């Protein structure tokens, strides 16, 4: 049997919302604002309080696309099916997180990023670590924590943080002043994976701990993040154009980017 | 496939003054130079009389391989054979657009088999009415000197009968100008599909 | 509230209807397979 | 069961495994191709669809759906499990219970997949770049899926024509051999060599005119066999032969068209193919082809259909062949009345619960 | 069924589906050329014809049509069985049960419409350039269309000459 290298599976596409879509795009369609209902005088005109202005937001519903020649010890129609599905697992992985606009779904790193607090509707949120090179030296893991507690409470009931490998090796660094191990007390537990009772999702797509890069998200992208796709694979077992090779042709059509621009809360490694 | 000739050969690279000396015309004349004119142009019909019969090259001179579909799926034998260090496998379109391409093809040296094959299982693929030219140099070496002795020595025993018998007029040895071209000729037994 | 209502399109993509006269009607066709049809006429008469 | 998830993921659930690319074309150049392959499958797919069955569920396969009757339909299902090894039945149910329209969805264009524990979990029915998706994830499962034995594949069937795709293309090109040898030959009865003074010379046209009309008229032809032809000074008759001129790959052919009947299981008796008498008298080899290819072919689908129609009813039922008034077993049928009716020491009734009657 | 509906619209709903090229060919080469592929067509068709059949109905199937008696049917309709594959028989019915005509069409000229849901809504019977489009958008259907088995194709039969052309 034929062996490969074995790349990172986690992929945002079991915590996002997966729509099923047959057209050429999916619009939600979000409000911007509020009712801007107000308490009532006993004698005033009282009247058009305000209305909730609405938007589209269009998933383009993207295709991918892998095409490999093939140029009886092992059989490769099915292995070469066994890897092509894993690469058009693994790569829209990094769309869905930092994928920029153009032919493929917009992740949501790239979406004009504003500082908590002065949060607007078009942007994400983010929080400030400290210095710029890591984490904050005096005290640690509140960055952690007040990411965690300036998103929301009705995000929060099923809500996960996206790290990649060596930004949870960062976060598992984290120790007291005795040197204890604030995550994963010893050095005989393992990756507890409840992080502030919340899950954690090794995608290895999210950046690292940089001068001003966003390597730790948190959120509900069920309501977030939208993936509209079609299911199926498309396989043309093509026997023409080269004799030599097969040059097998397999397609997936995918597209998304956020539908909510609350749920998502960024941690910038920066003042 | 057409393989005709970027340049040819100098004609200064070619030994002149030492078929002079293997034909024994003379040593200390003061004409010495009535037969420059002539020396060269048999021995330019000897080397191509033998460069068919063995093809082979023998003056690393570069050549121009153009041809349209290729013969098997990735090999692609190249016929001259000495070669070394395929310059360009541009790839003209249909018409005009020539872009070389990189295109992940090997040269595997041989003297009796210079094939191109490719690591990607299938050569680049060529635009539908339109040729795929191959630029390489193959020879022995750039001067006389860097030849194999014995089929340089099949050209001054060639060449000289050129000299001394103009039309085709009929006149054995060990080994003669055939017996030291054979082990150069190309031994093939294919006369099959692939 | 302009994004919230989509159109109704029609149910079949339609044409413009062009002419169906073409003398193929008045005209006699065969049913053959072949490169080529071979008529086989007589220019004149016997002489009588 | 518990071994079914570990075989799922190196497939890759969720996916279309596809298995043989090439088996469409061993349907057209192995069975609208040469005849015995022909043969084999109409033999036997048109015994199959003749025997009766034994119990309601029959009233759906006497009347499955429009243009395709109870013999009809079993000619398409056995002949997708002969051609590729795989049988499937798609149930349409307007109404809840026993569903009422059955299709025999054709195994080229039909596609497995794999699922979470191994057993399949979509069958895909593609047609140009459509997929259908047809879901297994069901208690009614709306796909039978017949498999013939293959026992490298976990998916699909062997179908026999691919065991014989040797011994189809010998015969196909064997065939074709002396096609067109019949069509590409040059073969003269003669040649009239003429030489000249020198060794070479043609001859004018105005003698080669005469040198046609006094061949065309006084020498060919069946009624100037034999002129005795006179040659003068230059002119020579060598008269060719054609040295292998019967028997072109001719026991190749037979030999391979023997080993195409072998693969299907038909006796070389039935199809028609010359060969040694290996069966007698015809009261064998059609007792032997409704035993050893016909009958357990059956019985392994309709305990199929027992088995997928019974889960549209409550009750499960049992749907076996006849194996009674089917007239090639009349030789077995005779061996057993006989035995038991000359036993006159056991008593009337004692032999019919022997030979299946009621007793009275 | 299901699978039908798909199937149309991949070779094109409303539009002739003809099917073999060369069947207008095998007959002159095949059954009018050998006497063996002869022979072996009128040694079946001669033999369908024969065998009585158990019922009314078949007092339309003893007289079909003027000049076409009960075994001239079956041997004009299993004689285009065995040469295309396809049988048609064109019922012209003035009642409506029980219609008092049947024509065996030749198969050379009758071309399926897969219409659609797959399941064929016309035939055409092309002679020259002419056409007729017989209609199957109704319950009594007014062709039957028997098939060879053919397990390739959808909408014909397999033509045992094919096989050994």
């Amino acid at each position: 049997t034929i062996r490969g290298v074995l790349r990172s599976t986690a992929s945002l596409r079991q915590i996002a919302s997966v729509v099923n879509v047959e057209a050429t795009s999916f619009d939600v369609l979000v409000d911007k604002t509020d009712m801007g209902s107000g308490w009532a005088s006993e004698t005033a005109a009282l009247s058009e309080t305000a209305t909730p202005q609405i938007d589209r937001i269009t998933i383009p519903l993207h295709e991918l696309a892998a095409m490999p020649k093939a140029s009886s010890a092992f059989d490769i129609e099915t292995w070469l099916a066994n890897r092509i599905a894993d690469k058009f697992a693994r790569a829209e992985a990094a769309a869905f997180i930092s994928g920029d606009g153009v032919d493929k779904p917009t992740g949501f790193l790239t979406k004009t990023k504003v500082a908590n607090g002065a949060w607007a509707w078009g942007s994400l949120g983010y929080v400030a670590t400290g210095a710029a090179g890591d984490f904050a030296a005096v005290n640690a893991s509140d960055a952690v924590v007040d990411l965690v507690y300036a998103l929301g409470a009705e995000y929060r009931a099923n809500a996960s943080f996206v790290m990649n490998s060596k930004t949870a090796g960062a976060v598992r660094k984290m120790k007291d002043a005795d040197g204890r191990f604030l995550w994963a007390d010893s050095l005989a537990a393992g990756e507890p994976a409840r992080l502030m009772g919340y899950p954690v999702l090794i995608a290895e797509d999210m950046p690292d701990i940089a001068a001003n890069a966003y390597a730790i998200a948190f959120g509900d992208f069920g309501n977030g993040y939208t993936i509209a796709e079609r299911p199926d694979l498309r396989v043309l077992r093509d026997p023409f154009s080269a004799k030599p090779h097969v040059l097998f042709y397999a397609s997936k059509r995918v597209g998304g980017d956020v539908s909510d621009f609350a749920a998502i809360k960024l941690l910038k490694f920066a003042a | 496939m057409m393989l005709n000739e970027v340049t040819a050969v100098p004609g200064t690279a070619l030994p002149v003054a030492e078929f002079r000396d293997h034909l024994r015309l003379g040593t200390g004349f003061a004409d010495l130079g009535a037969e420059d004119a002539a020396l060269l142009s048999y021995l330019r019909a000897a080397i191509a009389a033998i460069e068919g019969r063995t093809a082979k090259a023998l003056i690393s001179r570069g050549f121009r391989l153009a041809l349209t579909a290729w013969r098997w799926g990735d090999m692609q034998t190249l016929p001259i054979a000495p070669v070394a260090t395929v310059t360009a496998l541009r790839l003209v379109d249909a018409a005009g657009v020539e872009t070389p391409v990189a295109a992940g093809w090997r040269l595997v040296p041989d003297m009796a088999r210079p094939r191109i094959e490719a690591l990607g299982a299938m050569l680049p693929m060529i635009p539908t009415g339109g040729r795929v030219e191959i630029d390489f140099t193959a020879g022995f070496g750039a001067s006389w000197s860097a030849l194999p002795v014995d089929l340089a020595q099949a050209v001054f025993l060639l060449a000289a009968q050129y000299y001394e018998l103009r039309h085709d007029g009929a006149a054995a040895m060990p080994f003669g100008v055939m017996a030291l071209i054979e082990r150069w000729r190309t031994v093939r037994v294919l006369g099959g599909r692939p | 509230g302009g994004y919230l209502v989509d159109p109704q399109t029609s149910e079949t993509i339609r044409g413009v209807l062009r002419s169906t006269a073409s003398l193929r009607q008045i005209a006699s066709v065969v049913n053959v397979e072949a490169t080529s049809f071979d008529v086989l006429v007589d220019k004149t008469d016997m002489g009588s | 069961s518990v071994t079914g998830r570990i075989v799922a993921m190196a497939s890759g659930a969720g996916r279309p495994v596809w298995g043989p690319r090439d088996t469409v074309s061993l349907m057209r150049t192995g069975f609208a191709g040469n005849p015995v392959g022909f043969r084999s499958v109409k033999l036997i797919a048109e015994a199959t669809a003749a025997v009766p069955l034994i119990c309601p569920v029959l009233d759906l396969l006497r009347r499955p759906n429009a243009g395709q009757g109870r013999a009809e339909l079993f000619e398409a299902l056995i002949g997708q499990i002969l051609l590729s090894g795989n049988g499937y039945l798609e149930a349409v149910c307007p109404e809840p219970g026993v569903p009422r329209e059955l299709h025999v969805l054709r195994s080229d264009r039909m596609a497995v997949v794999p699922g979470a524990d191994g057993w399949p979990v979509g069958y895909d029915y593609t047609v140009g770049g459509r997929k259908h998706r047809f879901d297994m994830t069901g208690h009614p499962d709306p796909i039978c899926h017949i498999k013939s034995f293959h026992p490298t594949d976990d998916h699909y069937g062997l179908s026999p024509m691919q065991a014989a795709a040797v011994a189809l293309d010998v015969h196909n090109a064997a065939s074709a051999w002396s096609k067109a040898l019949l069509d590409n030959a040059a073969r003269p009865s003669g040649a009239i060599i003429y030489k000249g003074a020198d060794g070479q010379g043609v001859l004018a046209p105005e003698q080669y005119e005469r040198l046609i009309f006094e061949m065309e008229t006084h020498h060919q032809g069946a009624r100037n066999a034999g002129r005795p032809m006179l040659l003068e000074g230059g002119l020579d008759w060598k008269p060719m032969g054609f040295s292998p001129s019967d028997m072109e790959f001719h026991e190749t052919k037979a030999a391979a068209a023997r080993e195409i009947a072998l693969a299907f299981g038909v006796p070389p008796m039935l199809i028609g193919i010359p060969g040694d008498a290996t069966y007698a008298n015809y009261a064998e080899a059609n007792r032997a082809f409704y035993r050893l290819t016909v009958l357990p072919l059956l019985t392994r689908v309709s305990a199929a259909l027992a088995w997928w129609l019974s889960g549209y009813l409550g009750a499960q039922i049992e749907l076996k062949p006849d194996l009674d008034q089917v007239p090639a077993l009349a030789v077995e049928r005779d061996q057993l009345w006989a035995r038991i009716g000359a036993a006159g020491f056991l008593s009337n009734s004692e032999k019919r619960v022997l030979l299946g009657l009621p007793p009275t």
